[PDB]
């Protein structure tokens, strides 16, 4: 049960490290609005092309945009086949938290029924006709 | 063309829109049915309403405004009035569950399945449009559900629209009134949030708005109907440039240019002029002189800083109805000989100027004077770090005594982004210092 | 391949059926509303003679 | 939508159940035989979240009644508003309680517990997504304490993501009539506070005191009481049903309340009392409102804060009012009283306003009050508990039942802590 | 202050450094050519005198 | 003050919203004498 | 001339197909008596009915369609309809016995004996045609007894007729709906054996369907006739090209050449943008920017699946109704240039546009909307693998546990061919996937 409070904090702050990435994707492929993107300065500037002028090789900033995009996507498939893993085991260790609470459960209510018959009073038959129903049998069997 | 998109997020958000949207169709001929009478303005849907309004051929004015909530009360409430017709039926966006005041249950829990459909709806105005410059942001700090949802959406709106304008406007929490104590917890994590995203945010304050009311508009008893009013009478004064023209013209581009100085501090001041009761403008007279000191008056600040304990960067001036430069540019020298009016040396002209010669006007079954000159008094001060001062010292009391933490630890977070944001204010009033110092 | 498109006219006939549609589209829901509630009241009927034979 | 089913526990909420139900209905004007009279319809379009539509439109109150005695079921049944009541929620046993706890929570309470489960579930499908559940009963009533104790415990693990609402009266600290009563709500409130979220505290003796001290009518009806009870009960829920800038949600309100989870007992306060004379005597306003309402008389829930200090307070206002009354009021009473607030927190204070007025008055309110106040209760008790387990008196019947010493033990070892606890938080 | 700044990856704010990190080399090569404007200019010049 | 002598609301059901923002008669509406005029496109 | 014959396979696929007559009729004013007005169109059968209907001496509008069931009580119901005088008596190929939802049993218990019937009636359809450009099948996957009685028959059509096109039209299995457990067995048996055969095969999934109509329509309880109409609405689109004219007339050859890519996979998916209710048509407006948007907009398909999680190949739009070739050749130079949608570079352009000037119309007693802009989007994505991903998980568990194989065994068959039918299929997805890899 320790354990249970344990996992939670570890799922919330796995789970946040992914929406931002989201986000750093966005702001790393652009705002993906052509009619805006204009505004600034449409990436390669006038400025740059009319600077290459004599030209002569051009600059290894698409290099990195290709290698930043590249890694990014990398970092994703890695963590989604982490993150789909986390929730069925913690699903796993969920469903053996119920059989074990269950367990214990329908386990007690045996003692108690044996000092209700321990007192003077009481006879024979008042057993019997309550031996086939002394709990609804129904072992609550995850009743829904 | 020159247009925009207003955004109102927070139920406490949509009811000033709603005024607002009132107001709005108060200078624009529109009726409530959503037509003209007989008179030929209707088109293809260019007029002064293109700017604001959308009355295609169809004739219908859509206004280019969304209304979002999680309430579903008085968003059916205000389905059900007298514009419901107008307001486009899922541009007002409904919901079924709160965020429970919590900043971030409307920013994890809810917030996922509803900004797609926002999104749909952002998209679809914004290919309509043409010109686009920006956006007008309408929440609130202390939001039950202003705070959580307007953040992720800004930014989700920031990543895809990284470009154009944001304009953000929320009603700063009262420095000495509290309707809840979780209030500061998600106000500090909607700043921190925003501080590297927002573009311009403007606040304001209700205390001195109802000490304004009377002061001099002599109400003891008012209500939001005037506190929405003025505050709506407030963006239509920073509208009018885009409505009508005047001796010069100006934009919000300029406006975000010339008032921040700086990146990060983004938190310029608003106030309106001539705030007085009818009656008193009846019998007294207007001019440029007495509503330049009176829009430089300390106590005529619906913000509890006294700008002596403070110093000046900037002054946008706009101006809205009949005024010559003569008197205007004579009085500011004045202001500027003023030795009370304690500017940044760094700044030797701070003053931004905006002439409009259309004279505002009443609202039907009003309370406002009759307005032929006026001006909003946009300014930006050092006096304001007491503001981020005071919750801070509130803040860090509750965290090392961290009440209430249960209920955000019990729903998904931890204590490391509370940690962040202490640093980053921390951050905050030392820049305000640093710059503070000359 | 010099067809400019149709005129207003065929609008205005266009948009007036549909306000008819939604008002037969009403009354369809108000009938079945009174069709509906019709069976309740002969349940109601002959449920009461049962208890009268009771 | 959100809804909530309601649960009539224990021979108390027997009454309370039918006059908490009848307030709801005479305030949404349906009359007795159930066909609604139509005439606001705010209250037409916000009965969703307590009634279904049946036919006719007759508005099928979502309450479960559930005792063992059938006498009480066939009073209530045989009352103005048994017909609106549904035979299909009558659940009862084939059993007198003795009113022991033990057997309605271990002996009778088996074979039943299985019905009323079925019964809700049915009722929880019934409708779309509930907030929660909220349960009319007493802490020291015998029947009440025995089943809620085991529904709330079962209702825990079923949904565990809702509103788990209390409503519990404790008993007369001078006179409890039932001497085993000392035992069954020690029993209970073990298992209330690790089940329960909120908690209502309301005692008798200042409800006669209330009588005493602004009915002025000599001898009144315990139904009388719990027209009062029904009245501060139905102004919280007012906040959801009724329309007018208030956040309603009770976890809206909840986590407004509870800084720490331990924070379940809880203390209400209401609107303006009124004597014979001073019906046409009264200037209502905001100010002799917010003077009544802080009123070290006004109050009906323990006994005077005077003794302690006050954690957190919430108020409702219902009616027209507006929001800068409501706030001077608060500035007044902040300056008026700062100190007596715990240094722990400032700025206690949570306002809410329904525009809505009710039926018969204009300017109404109401005040939910969490403040260092429980310490008298439960130190009480522990006297009441150590003296009767000093010599074990009465004990032989819960050994027949099978009851022994040992979870009493960690029964009063809990409640400690929480003297402690409540203690050494303010002190 | 801690040094912070080593290699990782993550870059949420990368592609406006990288704007700047060509501003160098664009404005890198208009110094150089104007060097040589210099010195063509003014040949050109005095050649015309003679 | 003899007439508000009364206080006795008569439609006490009423949304803020309804009374606060009824609908405006039509002659108090105002004109667009200079609002960017542009009959031309 | 420009003439086809429909085939109407199932109980599932008959109620449609009087549906789609239904709608036809009213476009042409046909009477339910079998008449034009005293108006001169009839003739020798040469009108705009040649096309579809064989009004010939007779002067009855005769269908050239051919509705085949093998359960007589629905043929029965509609043969004492409204419009029974107008069908050919016969041409409703009736049955006694039905196929039990077993594929096999509907193709060789009782086919046999039928087939020999059917290729009469087709032969004699065909003798009277000209041109006979193609066949109008609609099937189900899903088919009781649609399934196995359309496969003997297709294959029938492909060995005597293999020189021109064949449609198909079926509703795709719903994805997590399933009415009947012998239903992945028959439709991969219809997969698999009409993949070699068939030349255009569509289909459609009713729950999308459904979640349009309380979406944009309205409309919490549709029924079939609602769900008929749209794809009713959907084939009288596509063949509003044979009815009418446009800018330029567009015909299946150019919709098969220029969307199955290679061979296999003809597949491509069916869309209708301008599906609004009546009041949002009303005081809202269309154009085709916004249809545009729309007809992308990933929550319009009425199949299951991601664009974003699949890539484009083949879009081929059909626009009805009025429009000028300046906005659509903007409109969808936008669309190329957009991010989010991914074609596969290997097309550069994979657009196909069909103009017609007809405006759409409604059906009396119809809910849809007044369409003056339509468009039926047919495209083709990789994102549909997913489906018989789907697929093949749910058949690998049955068939390894071999339910119900007693009863397929029973009647003369055994596993084999469910072997092969899997690997056929998991042929499927390798190629999807291949053709996904660039
Ligand atoms: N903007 C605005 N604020 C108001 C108005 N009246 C009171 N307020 C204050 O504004 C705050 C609104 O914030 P929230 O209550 O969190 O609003 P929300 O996030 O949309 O969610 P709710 O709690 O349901 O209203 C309240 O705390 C009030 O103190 C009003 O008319 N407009
Ligand atoms: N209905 C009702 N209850 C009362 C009244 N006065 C006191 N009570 C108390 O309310 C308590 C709660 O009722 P239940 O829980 O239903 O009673 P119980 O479980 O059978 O156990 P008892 O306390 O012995 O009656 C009882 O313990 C009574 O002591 C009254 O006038 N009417
Ligand atoms: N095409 C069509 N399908 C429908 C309609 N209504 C329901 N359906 C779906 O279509 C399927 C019908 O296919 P089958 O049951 O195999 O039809 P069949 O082979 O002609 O013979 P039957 O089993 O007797 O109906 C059902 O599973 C439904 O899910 C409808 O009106 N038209």
């Amino acid at each position: 049960t320790m354990t249970l409070g344990l996992m939670r904090g570890t799922i919330h702050r796995c789970m946040k490290f992914n929406q931002e990435m989201y986000v750093t994707r966005g702001i790393i492929k652009g705002p993906l609005l052509k009619r805006n993107l204009e505004a600034r300065e449409k990436l390669n500037r006038p400025l740059v092309r009319m600077y290459q002028r004599h030209v002569g090789t051009q600059l290894p900033e698409a290099t990195r945009l290709a290698q930043g995009t590249d890694l990014l996507t990398r970092h994703n498939l890695h963590m989604e086949k982490n993150l789909k893993e986390l929730r069925t085991t913690h699903d796993n260790l969920a469903w053996g938290l119920n059989c074990k609470k269950i367990g214990h459960d329908v386990d007690y209510d045996v003692v108690r029924l044996r000092l209700r018959q321990r007192h003077p009073h009481v006879c024979y038959e008042q057993a019997q006709r309550l031996v086939n129903d002394w709990d609804p049998p129904t072992p609550a069997r995850s009743q829904t | 063309m020159r247009e925009c998109i207003s955004i109102h997020v927070g139920q406490a958000g949509v009811q000033i829109g709603n005024a607002c949207w009132e107001l709005y169709c108060l200078e624009h001929g529109i009726q409530p049915d959503g037509q003209m009478p007989s008179d030929k303005t209707i088109g293809g849907g260019d007029d002064s309403f293109n700017t604001f309004f959308s009355e295609t051929g169809a004739g219908k004015h859509v206004p280019r405004a969304v209304f979002v909530d999680l309430e579903p009360t008085v968003v059916d409430e205000v389905r059900t009035g007298t514009y419901r017709q107008l307001f486009h039926p899922e541009q007002l966006i409904t919901g079924k569950e709160d965020a429970a005041n919590n900043y971030a249950r409307g920013h994890y829990t809810i917030g996922k399945e509803i900004v797609d459909l926002v999104l749909d709806r952002i998209r679809k105005l914004a290919d309509l449009c043409t010109g686009l410059q920006g956006f007008l942001i309408f929440h609130s700090f202390g939001g039950g559900t202003g705070s959580g949802f307007a953040s992720l959406l800004m930014e989700r709106l920031s990543v895809d629209y990284g470009k154009k304008s944001k304009l953000e406007f929320a009603i700063y929490p009262a420095p000495q009134v509290s309707t809840a104590v979780v209030e500061p917890y998600n106000s500090i994590l909607t700043t921190h949030t925003t501080l590297e995203h927002s573009d311009c945010a403007f606040m304001v304050d209700n205390e001195a708005i109802y000490d304004i009311c009377r002061r001099n508009l002599d109400i003891e008893r008012p209500t939001y109907t005037n506190l929405n009013r003025l505050i709506g009478q407030i963006v239509s004064s920073i509208t009018a440039s885009l409505r009508f023209d005047g001796a010069l013209n100006v934009d919000l581009t300029e406006f975000q240019t010339n008032l921040v100085p700086y990146p990060r501090i983004h938190f310029p001041l608003a106030t309106y002029a001539p705030v007085i009761s009818a009656e008193k403008a009846y019998h007294e007279q207007l001019s440029v002189a007495e509503i330049t000191n009176a829009c430089f008056e300390p106590a005529n600040q619906m913000v509890k800083c006294d700008p002596r304990h403070g110093k000046y960067m900037a002054c946008c001036m706009l101006y809205r109805g009949d005024v010559v430069p003569k008197d205007v540019n004579a009085a500011i020298a004045t202001i500027k000989t003023k030795r009370t009016i304690q500017f940044v040396d760094w700044c030797p002209t701070g003053f931004k100027v905006g002439i409009n010669y259309q004279p505002p006007t009443v609202v039907p079954g009003g309370d406002l004077a009759k307005v032929q000159r006026a001006v909003c008094m946009l300014s930006n001060t050092t006096a304001i770090a007491e503001a981020w001062a005071r919750l801070d010292h509130k803040f860090d009391l509750m965290y090392a005594k961290r009440a209430f933490v249960h209920w955000y630890v019990g729903e998904g977070m931890e204590e490391g982004e509370f940690s962040e944001a202490r640093e980053d204010l921390a951050a905050l009033e030392k820049d305000y210092e640093e710059v503070g110092v000359d | 391949d010099r067809w400019k498109g149709m005129n207003r006219e065929q609008l205005e006939e266009i948009w007036f059926t549909q306000k008819r549609q939604i008002q037969e589209k009403l009354r369809l829901q108000e009938e079945e509303r009174q069709h509906s509630m019709d069976w309740d009241l002969r349940r109601i009927r002959k449920a009461h003679a049962s208890l009268l034979h009771e | 939508m959100r809804e909530i089913v309601h649960l009539q526990a224990g021979q108390c909420g027997n009454q309370i159940g039918a006059k908490f139900w009848e307030v709801i209905s005479d305030e949404h004007g349906i009359d007795p035989t159930g066909t609604y009279h139509g005439d606001s319809d705010l209250q037409l379009e916000r009965i969703n979240v307590y009634y279904n539509e049946a036919t006719g439109g007759k508005y099928v109150p979502r309450a479960v009644l559930v005792d063992l005695e059938p006498g009480t079921m066939d009073s209530v049944r045989s009352g103005p508003f048994g017909q609106i009541f549904r035979p299909d929620n009558f659940v009862f046993g084939q059993s007198g309680a003795g009113n022991n706890w033990a057997k309605g929570h271990y002996t009778e309470g088996a074979e039943l517990v299985d019905s009323v489960l079925d019964v809700v579930r049915k009722e929880a499908e019934s409708c779309d997504c509930l907030q929660g559940f909220q349960l009319t009963h007493s802490l020291g009533g015998g029947t009440g304490s025995g089943m809620g104790t085991l529904l709330i415990s079962k209702i825990r693990e079923e949904y565990p993501d809702r509103i788990m609402n209390t409503f519990s009266v404790v008993p007369s600290p001078k006179v409890s009539d039932t001497v085993v009563e000392p035992y069954n709500a020690t029993l209970s409130v073990h298992q209330l506070v690790e089940n329960t979220d909120e908690t209502y505290c309301i005692d008798n003796e200042a409800l006669y005191d209330i009588c005493f001290r602004t009915l002025k009518l000599t001898t009144p009806t315990y139904g009388d009481l719990n027209h009062l009870v029904s009245a501060t009960m139905s102004g919280v829920t007012t906040c959801l049903r009724f329309p007018g800038q208030l956040n309603a949600d009770l976890r809206k309100l909840a986590v407004n309340m509870v800084p720490f989870p331990r924070l379940h007992f809880f203390m209400p306060g209401f609107a303006p009392l009124t004597s014979r004379g001073s019906q046409q005597y009264r200037a209502l306003t905001v100010p002799e409102l917010t003077q009544q309402m802080f009123d070290a008389k006004n109050m009906m829930a323990a006994c005077d804060p005077r003794h302690g200090r006050y954690l957190t307070v919430a108020a409702v206002f219902r009616g027209r009012m507006s929001m800068k009354e409501v706030d001077e009021q608060m500035l007044n009473v902040q300056n008026k009283n700062s100190s007596y607030f715990v240094e722990w927190i400032p700025n206690n204070v949570k306002t809410a306003v329904c525009d809505i007025p009710p039926r018969g008055l204009k300017m109404s309110a109401t005040f939910i009050g969490n403040s260092t106040a429980i310490q008298e209760l439960f130190k009480r008790i522990s006297e009441q508990f150590t003296a009767m387990f000093r010599r074990k008196a009465f004990l032989h019947w819960y050994t027949g039942e099978g009851m022994d010493e040992m979870e009493f033990t960690e029964a009063e070892s809990n409640m400690n802590d929480l003297v402690s606890e409540y203690q050494q938080y303010q002190d | 202050k801690p040094p912070a700044w080593y290699a990782r990856l993550p870059l949420p704010m990368h592609r406006d450094a990288r704007a700047q990190q060509t501003a160098e080399v664009v404005h890198a090569h208009a110094r150089g050519a104007r060097l040589t404007a210099a010195r063509l200019g003014r040949a050109q010049h005095q050649i015309n005198g003679q | 003050l003899q007439q508000k002598w009364l206080a006795s609301k008569t439609s006490l059901k009423e949304s803020i919203y309804t009374t606060s923002y009824p609908r405006l008669p039509v002659c108090a509406m105002s004109r667009r004498e200079h609002a960017i005029p542009v009959p031309h496109p």
